[PDB]
Formats: C-alpha cells, sequence, structure tokens
RNA sequence: ACGAUCAGAUACCGUCGUAGUCCUAACUAUAAACGAUGUCAACCAAGGAUUGGAUGAAAACCUUGUUCAGAACUUAAAGAGAAAUCUUGAGUUUAUGGACUUCAGGGGGAGUAUGGUCACAAGGCUGAAACUUAAAGGAAU
RNA sequence: AUUGGAGGGCAAGUCUGGUGCCAGCAGCCGCGGUAAUUCCAGCUCCAAUAGUGUAUAUUAAAGUUGCUGUGAUUAAAACGCUCGUAGUUGAAUUAAUUACUUUGAAUAAAAUAAGAAAGCGAAUAUUCAAGCAUGGGACAAUGC
RNA sequence: AUCGAGGACUACCAAGAUUAUAACGGAUAACGAGGAAUUGGGGUUCGACAUCGGAGAGGGAGCUUUACAGAUGGCUACCAC
RNA sequence: UUGAAAAAAU
C-alpha cells in the first residue's frame, strides 16, 4: 500500500464509447443499492 | 434364462 | 480424468498445456531480457511499402545507448538522442 | 467384452485350480521347434499376464502365500 | 396466419426495426447481378415478436417484403418472474447455425444485459430483463437474429411444473 | 464397464421420456433418487433386479463433490432451470433427499443429481 | 449390533450366528 | 546405356541392363501404417439380405421361425452438424459432468538449430527460439 | 479551453484549394496514378473536458487454456498396434480410524463490504489451507 | 559444547535416509504474509514499498562490551575504494 | 502422335 487515508472512485465511465442511444439521452459535464437487494433477493 | 437373451453399441 | 481425486493430472495437464499459448509464453521466457531491443521498457532513447502500394517511407536507423543493438525507425508525420517508442502492434 | 481380443460373448449358464490351468503357458513354452512362430510368441505373452493377474490377485487373498513366483 | 394483414388486424401498431441490410450477389456471365436483401423485426412489446427476411433489386421494395415474412412469422414471447412480468420463465437457447444464443433469468433492476442486434429484437418481443451468453459468428447478422428468434421461439413449448 | 449404475439409469430414462422405462441393476441409490423424483410427482431375480409426460431430463453429476450448505446457492444457479422449477438430489447424513429438506435439515454433503 | 470393531460382531454376522 | 519425340527431354514411348526383386540370420521401426473417427460401459426409429451357432418347423445341402456373435447395406418428416455427411454415432452436449489415456492452439521459420539418446549407416525418438506475416484453411453456391 | 477526430469499426461534412501511387495518411480494412467523404491547408460539427492524445504492460473481452468450459472424419490436433507398472476410476448386498457434513472454540490492526472522497467504536461478518471440540453415518477409503 | 533439546561436535557401533505422490538439481527481472487490480459464478495478474515477521549495512571473516549484537552512525585483518 | 508462355496495381 501507499497511504492510510482512504479513497474512491465517484463515477465510471460507459463501456461502448460512441453509441447514439446513449448520447442524446444523456444529453456542467457528463461526470450500488441494487445489487445489496439482489443478493438478500 | 441369460441363454434365452443370448441367440450393441455404446 | 474427471474423478474427485484425480486433481494431480487436470493441474499436470493445464501446466503442460499453457506452454503452446504464444501470447502467455512469451511473456515467461527469457526474450524480453535478451531479444527485446526495448528489453521490457516502454521508451529507448539512443542515437518501399508493401505491392499494393507505391511511394517511399522515410525511417531512420538508430544505435542504442545501452544494448547497442542497431534498429530501424519510422519518422512520425509528413515532412518530418532519439526517443523510440513501439507502434500499434506490440513487438 | 474380452479381456484381450475384441470379441464381445455371452455364452453363459443361467442358475435357475483356474491359475493351475493356466500352466497352456508350459503347453507353448512348442516354442523350442517352432522359433519362428511370432503368433504363439504374441500369446505366450497373453496367457503370462493371465498368471500376474491371477498371481497378485491370489496372494491379496491369502490363497497363495506370497513367495509364489512362477517361473519357467 | 397466412396472411400479412391479420396480424396488423390483432396487434395494430407493430413497432417496427430494420435489423440489418445485406448485399448478396450472384455471379454470372454478365458479371454479378447483385440484391439486397433485408432482416427486419416486428411486434407489439408485449409478448408477440415476429422476424422476416426478403431479397430484391430494390432497397425500399426489399424492405416491404420484409416486413411480410416478419407479419406471417408470429409467435408468443412466454415471459415470467425471476424470484418474485419482466423476464423469461426458465433457460431457453436458440440453435441458429453456428451461432447459440441462451437466454438466463434475469432480476427486476438489470436491464438487457445483450450485445446490440439481440437486444433491438429482445426489446421488441417486450422483455427488459434478462441474461444472454452467445456460442458462434455473432458477425454473421442473419444467423444472429434468427437465433435470438429461435430462442424466444421455444419459449411456449417448455412444459414447467406449472403447464 | 458399468462404473456407476445411477449415470446409467437416469440416461435410461430420459431417453424413454424423449422419445415406462427399464433399469436392470437397482442399488440402495438407484430407487431411492426415485422417490425424491416421485414425491415431486415427475414420475408415477437375486442379481439386483430390475414416466408422465413431466420429466424433462434427469441426469447424474460426476464425482459427488462435497457440499457446503452456503454452496447450494451455486449449484441451483448453474443446473436448474429457474428458481422455482427443478430439483437437486442430494445425499446426506439423513438419507437421500433434495436441496428443499437439505435447507431445512440443516446439513451438507455429495450431490448425486437433478431433474427438471 | 453396533454403530456403523470386528467382523465378528457386525449384525449379518452375529444374527447369522445368533441364528 | 541406347533408339525415339521435342526448341531442348538429362522424362513420359520402345530395347538392353548393375543394385534390388527370392530364402536364411541379424539390423532398421517408418507409410495416405486411413475408417484420416482411441479404449471400455448403458440407451437409441424402420427394413431386406449375409458369415458360425443352438432351438422348432420343414427331407448333411437347400425352404421357413426363434432367439447371440461378426462384416456390412437400404429409408428417415427424427437427432446432430458449418456443411459434406453421420445413425451399430460424428445421437442421448449451453437442458453443458459415465470411466481412463493421448494430442491441438492463426500461418511460416520447422520437425529446422542446440542438447540428449538409440542404429553399422540411412536415419528414428525428444525438440525450440530469433525473425516474418493478415491471413492460411474447411464445406458447400 | 484544450485534446484528438469527421470512409468503416465509431459520433461527426457526399463543404472548397493544392498535391497527383509523389509527398503522405492509415493501430486493421484501406485512401492517394491530377474531380481525394481518409493527404496538406481554410471553414463547420463530433466526444470528453481542465483534461485529452501516444507507447508498454495487468485484467475483462477469452467458452482463443477450457473445474464450471474447448476441440481432435474433412479447419490445428486419436500414439501403427497390443501388453503392462505407478496414477485415476472401479456392480449389487449387511438395521476402528479417516474422509464428508453441522455446530462451536479460538482467531493483529489496517484494509474489503458494512451499522463528496474523508474522519471516527458498528452484533460489525470475514480470512482460506491446516489444527481442536461436537451432533450425524447416507455416499466413500483404509483391515476386521 | 551450548542459556538449553539435538550429529550441534568428538570417539566407538550399525547401514541406513529420500525418490515418479517428482527426490537431487536448475531458473527467477523471488524477501514472505496481511493485501491490491480486475472480475456474473469460477478465476488471472501483481504485493520493494503504511502494519507483522525475515535478512543486510561495499565484500567475506574474527571479535569486544552487555541483560540482549556475530552491532558495523563499535573494533581487528584481507580484498576493493 | 506433338499443343510452352501472357509484366504491377485499379
Amino acid at each position: 500500500g501507499r497511504c492510510l487515508r482512504n479513497h474512491s472512485i465517484t463515477y465510471k465511465t460507459p463501456k461502448v464509447p460512441y453509441e447514439r442511444e446513449r448520447f442524446d439521452a444523456e444529453l456542467k459535464n457528463k461526470k450500488h443499492m441494487r445489487t445489496i437487494a439482489k443478493v438478500m433477493l | 434364462t441369460a441363454a434365452s437373451e443370448a441367440k450393441n453399441s455404446y | 480424468a474427471r474423478g474427485l481425486h484425480a486433481a494431480r493430472k487436470m493441474l499436470a495437464q493445464r501446466r503442460a498445456n499453457k506452454w503452446a499459448d504464444k501470447e502467455w509464453k512469451k511473456g515467461k521466457l527469457v526474450t524480453r531480457y535478451k531479444c527485446n531491443p526495448l528489453g521490457t521498457a516502454s521508451h529507448a532513447k539512443g542515437l518501399e511499402t508493401k505491392q499494393p502500394n507505391s511511394g517511399i517511407r522515410k525511417c531512420v536507423r538508430v544505435r542504442l545507448l545501452k544494448n547497442g543493438k542497431k534498429i530501424t525507425a519510422f519518422v512520425p508525420r509528413d515532412g518530418s538522442e532519439v526517443l523510440i517508442s513501439g507502434f500499434g502492434r506490440r513487438g | 467384452g474380452r479381456m484381450y481380443n475384441p470379441g464381445r460373448g455371452i455364452s453363459r449358464r443361467c442358475i435357475p485350480e483356474d491359475l493351475y490351468f493356466l500352466m497352456r503357458a508350459v503347453s507353448v513354452r512348442h516354442l523350442e521347434k517352432n522359433k519362428k512362430d511370432k503368433d504363439a510368441k504374441y500369446h505366450l505373452i497373453l496367457i503370462e499376464s493371465k498368471i500376474h493377474r491371477l498371481t497378485r490377485y491370489y496372494k491379496s487373498a491369502k490363497v497363495l502365500e506370497a513367495s509364489f513366483k512362477y517361473d519357467a | 396466419i397466412k396472411e400479412y394483414q391479420i396480424v396488423d388486424h390483432l396487434l395494430p401498431g407493430l413497432k417496427e426495426e430494420v435489423m440489418t441490410m445485406q448485399s448478396v450477389q450472384k455471379q454470372t456471365s454478365a458479371g454479378q447481378r447483385t440484391r439486397l436483401k433485408a432482416y427486419v423485426a416486428i411486434g407489439d412489446h408485449n409478448g408477440h415478436a415476429g422476424l422476416g427476411v426478403k431479397c430484391a433489386k430494390e432497397v425500399a421494395e426489399a424492405i416491404k417484403g420484409a416486413m411480410i415474412q416478419a407479419k406471417l412469422a408470429m409467435v408468443p414471447v412466454r415471459r415470467g418472474y425471476w424470484g418474485a412480468v419482466h423476464t423469461v420463465p426458465c433457460k431457453l437457447t436458440g440453435a441458429c447455425g453456428s451461432v447459440r444464443v441462451r437466454l438466463v433469468p434475469a432480476p427486476r433492476g438489470t436491464g438487457i444485459v445483450a450485445a446490440p442486434t439481440p437486444k433491438k429484437f429482445l426489446i421488441l418481443a417486450g422483455i427488459e430483463d434478462v441474461f444472454t451468453q452467445t456460442t458462434g459468428h455473432t458477425k454473421t447478422l442473419g444467423n444472429f437474429v434468427k437465433a435470438t428468434y429461435d430462442a424466444v421461439r421455444q419459449s411456449y413449448g417448455f412444459q414447467t411444473k406449472d403447464l | 464397464v458399468r462404473v456407476n449404475v445411477l449415470a446409467d439409469a437416469l440416461k435410461s430414462i430420459t431417453n424413454a421420456e424423449k422419445q415406462q422405462v427399464m433399469i436392470r441393476p437397482a442399488s440402495k441409490v438407484i430407487c431411492e433418487f426415485l422417490n425424491v423424483m416421485m414425491k415431486h410427482q415427475y414420475i408415477t431375480t437375486h442379481r439386483s433386479g430390475k414416466l408422465n409426460g413431466r420429466l424433462n431430463k434427469c441426469a447424474v453429476i460426476s464425482p459427488r463433490f462435497n457440499v457446503t450448505l452456503s454452496e447450494f446457492d451455486k449449484w441451483e444457479a448453474n443446473l436448474l432451470p429457474s428458481r422455482h422449477f427443478g430439483a437437486l438430489v442430494l445425499t446426506t447424513s439423513y438419507g437421500i433427499l433434495d436441496n428443499t429438506e437439505a435447507r431445512a435439515k440443516h446439513t451438507g454433503g455429495r450431490i448425486l443429481g437433478f431433474f427438471y | 449390533v453396533a454403530h456403523t470393531k470386528p467382523r465378528s460382531r457386525t449384525s449379518k454376522a452375529v444374527h447369522e450366528a445368533y441364528l
């Protein structure tokens, strides 16, 4: 390890870079519990 | 009798 | 073998068959330290086309500081110690 | 199927010593005059392996004391 | 249903999707006799899906005849529940040629985890949650949709306990 | 050679139901496998003596992997068509059961096979 | 009849011996 | 080695002819050594004919029935496959697990180098890498 | 406010000037031999954005390493064939250990997950391979 | 002899120990673990580096003092500086 | 009876 202080990522870029059905829907900039529900169901 | 059925692939 | 106690062969079988893998073998046997001009490094400081395409590719020959081997290097752009870093395809 | 040949016979009785009888091994070891009979030699090995498979079995069953070793 | 208007009669407003246009050729003495083959998908989004194929000399003509075949090839899609309708009732696989596409029931939240081509057809059928795995040359579009179409086409044949 | 009677038995049943069926060797596992397949309703010689449109496919699993209770979820998710239809068959310390009572008897053990 | 010692205590060995 | 034919023909065509072709003894251990389909076990649609039985009928040989073993063949609206095709499997495989052994991982370089070992030798067995390249290949129209 | 791009993969011009298989671009398909949707320019819009290109390597894609899970007639791939040791796998049947299985004990923190990135009392549960105690003996292996 | 068990060592006696369930040997661009990256399940790759344990102070070796060192921001000799 | 060859890319 390198540091005692924790850190996290607050987003994840999509797998497919260019898809029209996503460019329109998403359009300042373009910058969990479902599975938690899943595991108990 | 085993003969009665005795007078095959896998 | 499939039986519950035959974990020795399948472990042994897989180890043998991994050596057939071209990509996997290249990263384990000793050529990245003696045959790769770049070694394991990214960049390296140093000092006519195929049939259906005609013209001339301007290129350069470079002698590396560390190994000393001579390699052919392309020039990037139109009308274009040297740092050389591979191409699109790895190796 | 058969132990050595590929034949698969089902001749059986239907209900409503053997090691001795395999030493056949001596009766062909005949090979003295016929030294070129390679058919007999191949079949001699097959009969011998039958003996060693039976020899190994009877020892662990304590039928034969484990000093047994069939020779020529 | 030997007529395409009847499915247009009992299933109005069939939302349309041309999967792709694929140009075939026939070598002859003069040259190549090229025709355009179009795969179209129809079907309301409530358990009815249809796939049809037609090839002709004109793009517009081939599509028009393609909707007919998809209309004629009408099949019901059996939907069900994951644990508690949104997904398939069991695991089904569509046996096209080299392509084998398998449908796995999915929980309420997950979308269509599938390639773009079987997705557009699986959206049409009326499914929203599904897990898919493919086995074969999926770059062959025609066999991809047929493998998808076949997978849902057998959903109403598997006699489960409730049936 | 005949290694597993259970493996031979279930393949005999599937091919018949795909096309009553007969099983020539009978063991302590073959029959009591069926009692699970009969209480789910799926089924109606001195020498180890010798179907209603419902059975889809019954098969055994090669070497009987010890199954923990926590491991039940992985096996059902793999070998069962859905979460409501099929049934595993387990041999446990309290007889041959399936994933229902073995989850209720609070025990694990080896796995025999299944039936949809 | 014990929990399941030699083969001289087993059931069909002793229940035959008992017989 | 001759004679032909041919632009040449050091080959196909014709004639002659050493090694070999045969047997013995010892080596070599490779072939499209192929069913290009490993061995063992259960199940699986419909037929006629066939090689050795045994049990009936019919007077050892021929004609019929019954049940096994063996080499096959015919049909399939079924099963499988990319298809050709396979069906006594190449079926019972994404609805993926009967037991075991061996082999393969894009095409070349290459069955090459080095090393080891067997043979009198030719060679056999084991067997890379550097480097090079977007195809090579299969079945069908 | 930049970075790369505008033929396809992959979102974005069948706009205008030159170059003429040359210079060049292009990770691959390929574009260029004088009318270039790909070159060098000018304009415009496309994705993300204080970030975005390039090279190298790990993982996923890869069911292209296969326990889950591959293929071996013809695409690469069943030893020419049989015997045989080690290995693995081994029919049914019966009213001492080990394996298996259930519970516990015991088990550094940090971290993981959990009761703006952070920070600080979670029952916080791990965390396997072993080892200890325990209820069970159906499937198994070892001799009796 | 050691703080102390023990071929750790010395004298006598014996022929024994391991190995195809991979011994012996070779390679590592090998300090090990807690962990990290990525993952549907299964897994693949990394872990010098926060914390635990190990080892080292240019290379060996020999010592001093002390309760603890084969210490090196202590000594002694050789090699190399 | 003889019967060989067709410069590179579009």
